[PDB]
């Protein structure tokens, strides 16, 4: 019903999300869970 | 973030080798002695 003309902006659908604190047992995030379990192995084995 | 066992499995491998190398001693030194004790 009318004429338009070339976009002058192209936009979509998009993801609004929103934008932590720290856990109780965050003292063990340095090393990951693999290196604790393999460090609590090791010890038994020595 | 945290630190992977890929970034210190080499010091995991040379504890494991350092415990076999510890038996393996240990139970060359009770053969040499338990040989001893049998010749005498």
């Amino acid at each position: 019903v009318i004429d338009f003309s070339k976009p002058f902006m192209s936009l979509g659908i998009s993801i609004m999300i929103k934008k932590s604190k720290p856990g109780v047992f965050s003292f063990l995030d340095p090393l990951a869970y693999e290196i604790w379990m393999c460090i609590v192995f090791a010890y038994i084995g020595v | 973030s945290a630190l992977s066992l890929s970034n210190v499995a080499g010091v995991f491998y040379i504890l494991v080798g350092g415990l076999g190398l510890a038996m393996m001693v240990a139970l060359i030194e009770f053969c040499y002695k338990s040989r001893a004790e049998s010749k005498r």
